RNA sequence: GUUAAGUCUGGUUUCCCUCCAGGGUAUCUUGA
């Protein structure tokens, strides 16, 4: 079945919100939600996407936790309170790209964990730039509302 | 394409005022954020691309990760210096823009106040703006179509109004710049750089040790290489209006506020200007 | 044209016996129309001496003095220590202009020698502390104007505007 | 000849430009630009007419009666205004570009799509029937272009590929230089397939985040932060100014519509926005 | 029937009382003046997210609502707009309760969990097409009431 | 000021030769630069009298005649039925401007008396029938613009700039 | 707090004797703003005895008393036994509020014991016949007040407010 | 008195809209 942008945002934010045990992680995630949606317009989905992947500071226990979050209901993001927020926003964007079927899941989890695939992932993103950029900003606006509603300020 | 990506830094250093700096930095950031990826798998790096330097330089042999994480900071500093020395100012298009616009406004029966101001100390404007934010975390108010940094007209007007209402009362201020129930009587345009001495963008750093720290026990430097605006860069902008009254408080305020700040970090003396020239063309 | 006298308004009061014409001619240019002071004037680059109120030329452009531009001529025991100008009313730097001006004036500013014996260190002097504004109406508006307590019930308005509109820089030395 | 005159013109933004649609709950931006039913920027003819009429009523005070008759009385309306504006449809919008292998270096390029040209052709085809004024030159150029529909092309330069708005890699094909000058400038003009040009254009407007400073703290007020979409400088909007038969219509179209060149559209007039030049197709095509 | 024009009076009375500072009143006026058009144009889930994002739900200010439900001397506490949005959220939830669209017990045990709050939002998402049609006249009544009973700031 | 006489552009033939200085000088208003005819003049309030067409003056602002401006004299056998006058070029209702013409021009206009025996019911007219375009080019343009058929390969541009660009309201009695 | 003698506005001429201090202190509460009489007070459930007007209290909300709340004392002599209060100045229902609420007032009112002689049926008195209105202006609005009929270029424009702001009720005994 | 080696850190946090305008004027049996 096809879930719309707001239903998808609810389903994702529910997985995320229940994985950031530390509350500082929650508030940092909120501050990411509020500004990355505008950064993506101003700079582009691809630059900002890889900027998120870098700020997430992956390649740790912070990666299998992410790939388990796709189906664990117990997976717990861990790391600095600024790394977990970016890793959660990365999960948000990957959840969109996967549920919308824009990109395969296993291809994404492969392009994340090592380098040879990251470049062809860049190429794939440049191919699907209009497919993605058409409608992701509404999903991210939904996430922004959910975040700045369900979380208190820092 | 990734071909456009690998070949971006030579584009920067070989176009130097005719490459779109916004797009150029936004694309350089994909290389910067994927460093350990572009440095693997016998890439299609030419013998002049600025990236195979890091295949030579060896900063750490014990660890493959730490070598890359050090090369990445080296590369960030190198990109700052690249943008700084290559992208310089050609201000003929800005002179054309401002003189054409001045003729336009003379054709609309406005009184114009052309104002040239010169940067004294390395300035920052729009630090939370997005230009280098994906690399440096600290942007610069940039205009991706004039391809030049600028000072927003709203910012100049707001600073001028804060001054005027500091010295003439928040009621004369509202008489000049209007309120939520009336229109303003003065209009400002953005300030674009018209002439530099040698550079436009210059690197800088900010290393907080004890910002939001509890004790000497968690202090740790966190340096922030960003880009600022060179000294001696000259910005000009127009100030037009209809009733000449509002031209009296713009006369005196302007040479007084510029010697204070006009951008960010001015409490540590950064965004300091000086009124290079002023000129009124009355058209009553 | 007509003569015009500039009654500076710092917190001090040294303005009692200075002018040959107190209520002026037919009218002043400064008004009191239940909206506070109108057509109040600003003078930049000069500071006032809190003792023997006099505008001194201190070339710093941040220095300013706001006062009232009244009708009159200063007592003719003077004109050796004042400035006198004919200005076309567009050179004036007014505030809250609620009318029209003769478009060529005769202004009388209480001048001072720049005192080249001690340096000129100025200091911003605002106006607050009602006991200092209580008597501004009792000194420089009941003599300068007659509207004081014949139809004025909005005294609080001009009080608050004096408390906020009029500021200046004084040499404090 | 339903209309006595049909004056199609081009709107050139001298400065950045902001006509607003007001905030809605589905935009991420507080103050967004006006939008077509397709998604492209536009200037509702309400805004066009209001701005132009408010300007004319001050520039030509003695022709005030003619202005009123042709563009509608303000108070006490007793007749239908003779004049007619159509929605200003986006002709071409600047778009910052990166390309390798081009002789001339471009920092930005004009961009349009095929549905926009189809809207222009619809306007021209529709007003040539409702009036005695056909424009067989715009129509010729626009169909010359439109014949190439379904493939990204280029008119005024030789780019074989580029990256528009730092997110969209496009592969172009040059059009023969027999095409006359449309924009009458020195910048190339890409014409993208609409499913791409849609993104490339709606991500080609400037979003300027502004703030509101607290007085005594000299810091940002709370809830004092918002964004605004402007449209780049030198953007071109195509519109038409139709007019029904009368004598005031003649004096309008011969005396007013000539000595008119510069107007102020939109809002934000006091931060240097909104200045616009109207080039008439009849005059300078 | 027109009992929505009466439920509207009930909820508006409760709000009008609970906005003890007149600025909150003058602000809720504008909220009622805007959000009905927003629900007409954009739909219910977009505008509901835009409302809950600016209402600033928290156990403190969400208790000022659960008390407002039953009690009569509750006082909505917060900034002016911060409470002009929570008053409107109260309007909505009050209609959804007094129309049995959702069960008051299921709501109160969800306005507190900090966890089943997302589940409240989802439950609402399932009913969006129904609510979007049911609440129209109720919200138009609230708009008229606010325009009349409250003078412009 | 120089001499620039106004030859109109009808669908008629009786106005083949009406200028005494065909080639004129460099001072020609109406020009052609492969973007087409430029600086076409238009006179509103005047209707053509195609039988030896002299622009009949009426008062209807809706009646216009679009003809071109050419330098020349009225043949010295005239000024008894022309309108000759000196405009500052701030009155030249020029269609398709190309270059900013300086100032202070002197125009010779074909003119007629009202001749009120009849009554004016002027009707719109336009140019078609490409053989008529041939004649209007040969007998008016080429007799003025020998430039065409010298450095031009696209006759179709000027051919189309008479189909659309030129119209008039003839008297039609 | 501060004292308040509320006068009643009758059609009669006895209101001069309730107080000798007709001004009060430094403030008149009911103003003259050239838009009419502002800061007016009206109280419900009351009436006015036609003889020596004093508010006979009843239980009728529709009844009211339309008068002027003067700032100051009832000369310490009158209203020493009548309905007097001290209010937080908000429960003081001022109509056409155009000023600062003093945040507390101690009000004196012309009160009459419930007049237990007859069943008191109300009678609406609607001021007209401007002789009463040309009278009240001289009786109090120059004796009570101090800002009328001195500068007033408009004497009858502020006199016509009484027509449509003070129509009280009576019992006509 | 000498030998050699540098190491660590590499942006965070707030603010994401506030106020007014929410429609006005004109038109409202004829035969049987």
């Amino acid at each position: 079945l096809y879930e719309e942008d707001y239903k998808l945002a609810l389903e994702a934010f529910k997985k995320v919100f229940n994985a950031l045990t530390h509350y500082g992680a929650k508030q940092a995630f909120r501050s990411r939600a509020r500004d990355l949606v505008e950064e993506i317009y101003n700079s582009g989905f691809i630059p900002t996407f890889f900027y998120i992947i870098s700020k997430a500071e992956l390649n740790s226990d912070s990666l299998d936790s992410l790939i388990s979050l796709f189906s664990s209901d117990n997976a717990i993001l861990r790391g600095s309170d600024e790394n977990v927020s970016y890793s959660a926003y990365l999960f948000i964007i990957l959840y969109y790209l996967i549920k919308r079927g824009i990109i395969e899941q296993k291809f994404l989890i492969q392009a994340l964990r090592c380098e040879k695939t990251r470049l062809d992932l860049i190429d794939k993103l440049y191919n699907l730039a209009p497919i993605i950029s058409a409608k992701i900003r509404t999903y991210l606006l939904a996430i922004k509302r959910l975040s700045e509603a369900l979380i208190e300020a820092r | 394409a990734i071909d456009f990506l690998v070949n971006i830094l030579e584009l920067i250093k070989e176009k130097q005022c005719n490459i779109n700096l916004f797009s150029a930095i936004s694309l350089t950031s994909i290389v910067y954020n994927n460093f350990g990826e572009f440095l693997s798998n016998n890439q299609s790096y030419s013998t002049n691309n600025p990236l195979l330097k890091y295949h030579i330089i060896i900063l750490n042999d014990k660890n493959k990760t730490k070598d890359v994480e050090e090369k990445r900071n080296i590369f960030k500093r190198e990109v700052a210096e690249l943008i700084s020395r290559n992208f310089k100012l050609d201000g003929e298009k800005v002179r054309n823009y401002f003189d054409s616009l001045k003729e336009v406004l003379k054709s609309l029966k406005y009184t114009i106040v052309d104002v040239e101001i010169t940067t004294r100390t390395r300035a920052l404007i729009g630090v939370s703006t997005s230009l280098g934010k994906l690399i440096f975390g600290s942007g610069i108010s940039f205009d991706p179509y004039m391809n030049l940094p600028y000072i927003p007209a709203s910012e100049i007007k707001g600073i001028v109004r804060s001054y005027i209402e500091g010295k003439l009362g928040e009621q004369e201020a509202e008489e000049i710049f209007g309120n939520e129930e009336r229109e303003g009587n003065v209009n400002f345009t953005d300030a674009y750089p018209t002439r530099s001495k040698d550079f436009l963008f210059v690197p800088d750093v900010i290393t907080p040790h004890y910002n939001g720290k509890k004790s000497e026990a968690d202090a740790e430097p966190r340096p922030v290489i960003h880009l600022t605006i060179a000294p001696k860069v000259t910005f000009r902008f127009l100030i037009y209006y209809k009733r000449e009254d509002v031209g009296k408080p713009i006369c005196d305020s302007m040479p007084i506020i510029l010697i204070r700040g006009l951008g960010a970090r001015s409490s540590v003396g950064y965004s300091l200007f000086e009124l290079r020239k002023i000129e009124v063309i009355k058209a009553a | 044209s007509t003569q015009r006298e500039y009654v500076f308004i710092p917190i001090t009061n040294s303005i009692t016996i200075d002018v040959k014409i107190t209520i002026g001619g037919s009218d002043h240019i400064t008004n009191i129309d239940e909206r506070g002071i109108h057509n109040v004037l600003v003078i930049t680059g000069y500071a006032v001496d809190e003792k023997n109120g006099r505008l001194v030329p201190t070339l710093d452009p941040c220095d300013y003095v706001k006062g009232i531009l009244v009708a009159g001529t200063p007592q003719q025991a003077q004109s050796n220590d004042f400035l006198t100008l004919k200005l076309p009313a567009n050179k004036l730097y007014l505030i809250r202009k609620k009318g029209n001006i003769s478009d060529d004036l005769k202004i009388y500013i209480p001048y001072s020698s720049p005192d080249a014996r001690n340096s000129m260190k100025t200091k911003p002097v605002s106006i607050s502390d009602d006991t200092i504004v209580n008597n501004i109406i009792k000194e420089v508006f009941d003599k300068i104007y007659n509207i004081t307590q014949k139809e004025k019930v909005k005294i609080e308005k001009v009080k608050e505007d004096i408390k906020e509109l009029f500021s200046y820089y004084a040499l404090e030395q | 000849p339903y209309y006595a005159f049909a004056e199609p013109f081009f709107i050139h933004a001298i400065t950045h430009l902001h006509v607003g649609s007001g905030s809605s709950v589905e935009e991420e931006i507080a103050l967004p630009f006006q939008r077509d039913e397709l998604g492209y920027p536009t200037i509702y003819a309400s805004s066009l007419k209001g701005a132009i009429k408010s300007f004319l009523l001050k520039e030509f005070p003695d022709k005030r009666d003619v202005i009123y008759k042709v563009l509608g009385e303000d108070e006490n309306p007793e007749e239908a205004s003779l004049g007619t504006f159509l929605d200003a449809i986006l002709f071409a919008i600047p778009s910052r570009i990166i390309e390798i292998d081009s002789a001339k270096p471009y920092v930005w390029v004009y961009v349009t799509t095929y549905e926009l040209l189809k809207k222009v052709k619809l306007y021209l085809d529709s007003i040539s029937q409702l009036s005695n004024a056909s424009f067989s030159n715009l129509k010729n150029k626009i169909d010359t272009i439109l014949a190439k529909e379904g493939k990204n092309i280029t008119l005024d330069s030789d780019l074989k590929s580029a990256i528009l708005n730092e997110d969209f890699y496009v592969e172009l094909e040059a059009l023969n230089n027999k095409i006359p000058s449309i924009i009458n400038a020195g910048v190339p003009l890409l014409v993208l397939e609409d499913s791409i040009g849609r993104e490339v254009i709606n991500r080609s407007l400037i979003r300027v985040r502004r703030i509101r400073i607290d007085r005594d703290k000299k810091v940002v007020e709370t809830g004092g932060l918002w964004s605004e979409e402007y449209v780049p400088m030198k953007t071109i909007f195509f519109s038409v100014l139709l007019g029904k038969e009368s004598k005031e219509s003649a004096i309008f179209a011969s005396c007013i519509l000539r000595n008119l060149r510069y107007v102020i559209l939109g809002g934000k007039e006091t931060i240097g926005k909104g200045i616009v030049e109207l080039r008439w197709v009849k005059d300078v095509i």
